[PDB]
C-alpha cells in the first residue's frame, strides 16, 4: 500500500517536532568526530566506549599501580 | 497585488498537462490495451497503476487550488458516451469541452458537485460496452483526489464516496465476479478503497461493517483465487486485529490457510510484519528474529527508511530478549537514527544489565516507549536483565562463586544462585553440568561447535534445505524465461 | 424483573446442592432470555447485567464446587458480558477479580502463552493501584523469575481477600513443574539442596515421585540415569535417505530436462 | 452479533438439546463471522451429528457443511450437506447453497460417468435425495427450460429419462435434434 507509511511518518513528523535542530547539532557534536567513519566499527568503539563511559575508561594509567597492589 | 497577481497563471499551467497525459496515457493505453483480448493479457498495467499510485502518493498537487482553480473538479472522462458507434463527432467533442474552458474562464466551485457523480454511471459510464473497466478506471482514480484532505468534514463526503463506490459497483458487483483483469485489478482496487477511508472508520468508529462483510466477500472468490487480492482484504484484517482482538482460536493459525502466491514485492515484507507484530507478543525467538528481519530486508523499491523503523524497532525489541542485541549497524538513515535516540540507553543498558540503576532509566525519561503502551515486553524486560545477564554469565566462565559472581549478579544468597542458575538450566538454551561435590556448581559449558563432532549430520540438513532453496531458485530461473518466450 | 433473587445471592451458601437447583433455575428462566448480548432498546442492560453478576457469583460458587468444564464454561460465557461493544456496561467492582482469577486459571492450566497474548487487555487503567490488580502478573513474573521463595514469602502479604486458598491452588498445581524441573537431574543431584528446595517434613515427595518418576534412590542421593549415553547412528539409514536425495536431485535437476 | 464468543463452544458441549438448539441459531447468524472459532467445536458437532441421539441431524449437518467447505474439502462439507437427509431450503442467490449445488451437480455427473462406463455389476448407491436436489434445481431450470441447458446436462448427467421431458415441451423440435446431435457430436 505504503500509504500506511503516512501517518507513521505523521508521528515521525511529531518526534522531529519534539526537538526542533536539538538532536541533530547536538548529537551533530557526536556526529561531527563520527561522520565518515565506519559506523560499524562505532558500534564496538561505542559499545566499549559506553561500557566504559561509565569507569575505568582509560584505565592503563591505573594499571601500573595495579602492579604493586595486585 | 502584481506578486502573486502576475505569477498566479503560470505555476499551476503543469500539472495539468501530466495529470491530463496520465490519465490519456494509463485510460487510453489500459484500454487500447487489452480492448480486444482482456483476458489473454492480464496484469500488464498492474505494475503500472500501482507506480502511478505511489508516483501520485507525493503529489504537492493542492496548495492554492482552492481558489479559482477547481474547474478541474466537474469536468471529467467524458470518453465516447450516448452511443457505442459513431463516435467521431465525440472525438471532435474532446477537444471542444477542452476548448470552452480555454477561451476566457469558467464557472468554478468546489463542494457544490459531489453527489450527481452518478449520472453517468446510470445509463452510460464511457460506451455502454466496456462498463465495468471504464467504470472503475473512471470513478476509482478521482475519488482520492477530492477526498483527499479527509479532514475538514470530508469524512461525510468520504461516506458518500463510499455509498457511491459500493452503489457501483461494490456493494456485491455489476456482474458478481468479472472474472477478468479488472476483477483482478477490483482486487486490490476494493482492497485499496477500503484502506482509504479505513482512516475514515477508525477516525471515530471501529470494526464493525464493511470489515464484517470483507470475510463473505473475502470467500466470495470461489477459492480458485491466487488471492493476491484475497491476501491484501486479509492485511486490512489483521491489522484491524492488532490493535485489539487479542483472540487467537481464528486468525492465529486458523485464518492459516493453504499459503497461496502472494507475492506484490511488497506483500511478504508487510504481510510478514504483521503476522510477525501478532507472533512477536509470545516472544518467539527462532522463527520471529530471521523471517521478521528478513521482512525488514523485504520492500527496498521506493524506501529502505521510512516504515521499516517499525519492523526495525520491534526487531531489535524482541531481539534484546535473547542477550544478543544488534544495534543499528550497516544501514545509515537519520530515520532509525531518530528511532533509537531514545531507545539507544536502555538497549546498551541491556548488556551490563545493572538492577536497580537501569529500572530508574527506562521509566526515568521513559516518553513513548512506555507511552507507546501498556509496558509489556519491557515488563519482561525488567526481569529479562538478569536471565541476559546471566546468559552472558553463560558466555562467560563455569564455576559460579559466591561472593565474586554472586555478588556480580548483584545476587547474594547460596539458594537463589544455584535456583535462577537453575532456571537457566531448565532452559535447554546453554550446556550445563550440576554437580555438588563440596557444595560448588561446576558446569562443563562446552560451547564446540559441530565441527568434527557429528558433521555429516549436522550440515546434512544444511545440504538439504539450502540445496531446495538453490534449486528452486533454479526453477526460478526456469519458468521467467518460459514467460519471455512465451510471447514469441 | 420476574423475581427478587437477592434472597440466597448474598446468603454466602456452604451448600451448593441448594444452588444448583437456582442455578439450573437461572439457566431455565435465562433458557429464553437471550444468552447473546442484545442491543436492542438497551434498557436491557439491567437484566444483561445483573444477568451477568448471577453468573459471576454462580461461576464463584463453580469454584468452589471446584468444577473445571463448568468453569471455562461460565468464564466464557461471562467473557460475552465483559466483551461486548457497548462501553455504557458500567464495570463491574468484581469483574477484576474475577478476571484475576481467569489469570489464576491461565497459569493453572498452564495455558499461560494464552496469558501472555491477553496481557494487552488487562492494563487498561482501571484502578491499577490495587494491590490485586498487579498480583498475577507480578506473580507471573515472579514465575519468569521462577522465584518460588519470594512467593512463599509473599504468601501472607496478601490480605484478608478470601482467594489464598486459591493461590495455593495455584501452587500446588506449579509444583509438579517447579519439582520435576529441580528433578530434571542432568549430572545428580544431591539430597541436602533438595531438602531446602523440596518441600516440609512430610515425605510425600519421596513417596509420590517414587511411583511418578520410579528412579533409583541410592544412599542419602537422588541418582540421575539415562542421560546423554546415547550411541550414534549407523550412517547407513541416512546414507540410503542421502540418496534419496541423489534421487530427487536427479529428479529436481532433471525431471522437465 | 458476537466475535469472539467461546460461551458458544461450551453451550455447544453441553446436553439437554433445548439449550443447544437456539445457540446453534444464532450459531447460524455469525457463521460467516467466524468458521475458524467453530473449527475446535467441530469434533463435538460430528459426535452430535453421528448419533440419532440428538433429533436434527440437519441442524448439525448443516453447521458442519457449512464450516468444512470454509475449512477444508468440498467433498466432506458436501457428505454432511448431503448426508443432512430432509433439508427444507428455498433456492437462493447466497453463495453457500449455491456453491453446495454446485459442487453437488458436479460430483453428481462425476459419479454419472463413474457408472455411465458400468452399466451392470458392482453399481455404486446414489442416494436418492442427490437426485433430488439435482433434479430440483434442474427442472427448475427447466421451467422453460431457457432453450439450451436441458440437452446440454441432459448429456452431462449420462441419464437415461432425463431428456424426454425436455423434448416433450420443446420449441422448434428439429432444431432441438439438430442442435443435440451437434451437441452429441462434438463432445
Amino acid at each position: 500500500m505504503s500509504e500506511k507509511k503516512q501517518p507513521v511518518d505523521l508521528g515521525l513528523l511529531e518526534e522531529d517536532d519534539e526537538f526542533e535542530e536539538f538532536p541533530a547539532e547536538d548529537w551533530a557534536g557526536l556526529d561531527e568526530d563520527e561522520d565518515a567513519h565506519v559506523w560499524e566499527d562505532n558500534w564496538d568503539d561505542d559499545n566499549v566506549e559506553d561500557d566504559f563511559s561509565n569507569q575505568l575508561r582509560a584505565e592503563l594509567e591505573k594499571h601500573g599501580y595495579k602492579m604493586e597492589t595486585s | 497585488p502584481p506578486g502573486g497577481g502576475e505569477q498566479e497563471p503560470p505555476p499551476p499551467p503543469a500539472p495539468q498537462d501530466v495529470e491530463m497525459k496520465e490519465e490519456a496515457a494509463t485510460g487510453g493505453g489500459s484500454t487500447g490495451e487489452a480492448d480486444g483480448k482482456t483476458a489473454a493479457a492480464a496484469a500488464e498495467h498492474s505494475q503500472r497503476e500501482l507506480d502511478t499510485v505511489t508516483l501520485e502518493d507525493i503529489k504537492e498537487h493542492v496548495k492554492q487550488l482552492e481558489k479559482a482553480v477547481s474547474g478541474k473538479e466537474p469536468r471529467f472522462v467524458l470518453r465516447a458516451l450516448r452511443m457505442l458507434p459513431s463516435t467521431s463527432r465525440r472525438l471532435n467533442h474532446y477537444v471542444l469541452y477542452k476548448a470552452v474552458q480555454g477561451f476566457f474562464t469558467s464557472n468554478n466551485a468546489t463542494r457544490d458537485f459531489l453527489l450527481p457523480f452518478l449520472e453517468e454511471p446510470m445509463d452510460t459510464e464511457a460506451d455502454l460496452q466496456f462498463r465495468p473497466r471504464t467504470g472503475k478506471a473512471a470513478s476509482t482514480p478521482l475519488l482520492p483526489e477530492v477526498e483527499a484532505y479527509l479532514q475538514l468534514l470530508v469524512v461525510i463526503f468520504m461516506m458518500n464516496s463510499k455509498r457511491y463506490k459500493e452503489a457501483q459497483k461494490i456493494s456485491d458487483d455489476l456482474m458478481q465476479k468479472i472474472s477478468t483483469q479488472n476483477r483482478r485489478a477490483l482486487d486490490l482496487v476494493a482492497a485499496k478503497c477500503y484502506y482509504y477511508h479505513a482512516r475514515v472508520y477508525e477516525f471515530l468508529d471501529k470494526l464493525d461493517v464493511v470489515r464484517s462483510f470483507l470475510h463473505a466477500r473475502l470467500r466470495t472468490a470461489t477459492l480458485r483465487h491466487d488471492a493476491d487480492g484475497q491476501a491484501t482484504l486479509l492485511n486490512l484484517l489483521l491489522r484491524n486485529y492488532l490493535h485489539y482482538s487479542l483472540y487467537d482460536q481464528a486468525e492465529k493459525l486458523v485464518s492459516k490457510s493453504v499459503f497461496p502466491e502472494q507475492a506484490n514485492n511488497n506483500e511478504w515484507a508487510r504481510y510478514l510484519y504483521y503476522t510477525g507484530r501478532i507472533k512477536a507478543i509470545q516472544l518467539e525467538y527462532s522463527e520471529a528474529r530471521r523471517t521478521m528481519t528478513n521482512a525488514l530486508r523485504k520492500a527496498p523499491q521506493h524506501t529502505a527508511v521510512g516504515f521499516k523503523q517499525t519492523v526495525h524497532k520491534l526487531l531489535i525489541v524482541v531481539e534484546l530478549l535473547l542477550g544478543e542485541i544488534p544495534d543499528r549497524l550497516q544501514f545509515r538513515q537519520p530515520s532509525l537514527k531518530r528511532s533509537l535516540m531514545p531507545y539507544f540507553l536502555l538497549t546498551q543498558a541491556v548488556r551490563t544489565g545493572n538492577l536497580a540503576k537501569f529500572n530508574q532509566v527506562l521509566d526515568q525519561f521513559g516518553e513513548k516507549f512506555q507511552a507507546d503502551g501498556t509496558y509489556t515486553l519491557i515488563i519482561r524486560l525488567r526481569h529479562n536483565v538478569i536471565k541476559t545477564g546471566v546468559r552472558m554469565i553463560s558466555l562467560s566462565y563455569s564455576r559460579i562463586s559466591l561472593a565474586d559472581i554472586a555478588q556480580k549478579l548483584q545476587l547474594d544468597s547460596p539458594e537463589d544462585a544455584e535456583f535462577i542458575v537453575a532456571k537457566a538450566i531448565r532452559d535447554g538454551v546453554i550446556e550445563a553440568s550440576i554437580n555438588h561435590e563440596k557444595g560448588y556448581v561446576q558446569s562443563k559449558e562446552m560451547i564446540d561447535i559441530y565441527s568434527t563432532r557429528e558433521p555429516q549430520l549436522a550440515f546434512h540438513q544444511r545440504i538439504s534445505f539450502c540445496l531446495d532453496i538453490h534449486n528452486m531458485s533454479v526453477k526460478a530461473m526456469r519458468f521467467p524465461p518460459k514467460s519471455y518466450n512465451k510471447d514469441l | 424483573m420476574y423475581e427478587q433473587l437477592k434472597g440466597e445471592w448474598n446468603r454466602k451458601s456452604p451448600n451448593l446442592s441448594k444452588c444448583g437447583e437456582e442455578l439450573g433455575r437461572l439457566k431455565l428462566v435465562l433458557l429464553e432470555l437471550n444468552f447473546l448480548p442484545t442491543t436492542g432498546t438497551k434498557l436491557t442492560k439491567q437484566q444483561l447485567i445483573l444477568a451477568r453478576d448471577i453468573l459471576e457469583i454462580g461461576a464463584q460458587w463453580s469454584i468452589l464446587r471446584k468444577d473445571i468444564p463448568s468453569f471455562e464454561r461460565y468464564m466464557a460465557q461471562l467473557k460475552c458480558y465483559y466483551f461486548d461493544y457497548k462501553e455504557q456496561l458500567p464495570e463491574s467492582a468484581y469483574m477484576h477479580q474475577l478476571l484475576g482469577l481467569n489469570l489464576l486459571f491461565l497459569l493453572s492450566q498452564n495455558r499461560v502463552a494464552e496469558f501472555h497474548t491477553e496481557l494487552e487487555r488487562l492494563p487498561a487503567k482501571d484502578i491499577q493501584t490495587n494491590v490485586y490488580i498487579k498480583h498475577p502478573v507480578s506473580l507471573e513474573q515472579y514465575l519468569m523469575e521462577g522465584s518460588y521463595n519470594k512467593v512463599f514469602l509473599a504468601k501472607g502479604n496478601i490480605p484478608a481477600e478470601s482467594y489464598t486458598f486459591f493461590i495455593d491452588i495455584l501452587l500446588d498445581t506449579i509444583r509438579d513443574e517447579i519439582a520435576g524441573c529441580i528433578e530434571k537431574a542432568y549430572e545428580k543431584i544431591l539430597f541436602t539442596e533438595a531438602t531446602r528446595i523440596l518441600f516440609f517434613n512430610t515425605p510425600k515427595k519421596m513417596t509420590d515421585y517414587a511411583k511418578k518418576r520410579g528412579w533409583v534412590l541410592g544412599p542419602n542421593n537422588y541418582y540421575s540415569f539415562a542421560s546423554q549415553q546415547q550411541k550414534p547412528e549407523d550412517t547407513t539409514i541416512p546414507s540410503t535417505e542421502l540418496a534419496k536425495q541423489v534421487i530427487e536431485y536427479a529428479r529436481q535437476l532433471e525431471m522437465i530436462v | 452479533m458476537i466475535t469472539s464468543a467461546a460461551g458458544i463452544i461450551s453451550l455447544l458441549d453441553e446436553d439437554e438439546p433445548q439449550l443447544k438448539e437456539f445457540a446453534l441459531h444464532k450459531l447460524n447468524a455469525v457463521v460467516n463471522d467466524f468458521w475458524a472459532e467453530i473449527s475446535e467445536s467441530v469434533d463435538k458437532i460430528e459426535v452430535l451429528y453421528e448419533d440419532e441421539g440428538f433429533r436434527s441431524r440437519q441442524f448439525a449437518a448443516l453447521v458442519a457443511s457449512k464450516v468444512f467447505y470454509h475449512l477444508g474439502a468440498f467433498e466432506e462439507s458436501l457428505n454432511y450437506a448431503l448426508g443432512a437427509g430432509d433439508l427444507f431450503n428455498v433456492n437462493d442467490n447466497s453463495e453457500y447453497v449455491e456453491t453446495i449445488i454446485a459442487k453437488c451437480i458436479d460430483h453428481y455427473t462425476k459419479q454419472c460417468v463413474e457408472n455411465a462406463d458400468l452399466p451392470e455389476g458392482e453399481k455404486k448407491p446414489i442416494d436418492q435425495r442427490l437426485e433430488g436436489i439435482v433434479n430440483k434445481m434442474f427442472q427448475r431450470c427447466l421451467d422453460d427450460h431457457k432453450y439450451k441447458q436441458a440437452i446440454g446436462i441432459a448429456l452431462e448427467t449420462r441419464r437415461l429419462d432425463v431428456f424426454e421431458k425436455t423434448i416433450l415441451e420443446s420449441n422448434d423440435v428439429p432444431g432441438m435434434l439438430a442442435y443435440s446431435l451437434k451437441l452429441c457430436m462434438s463432445l
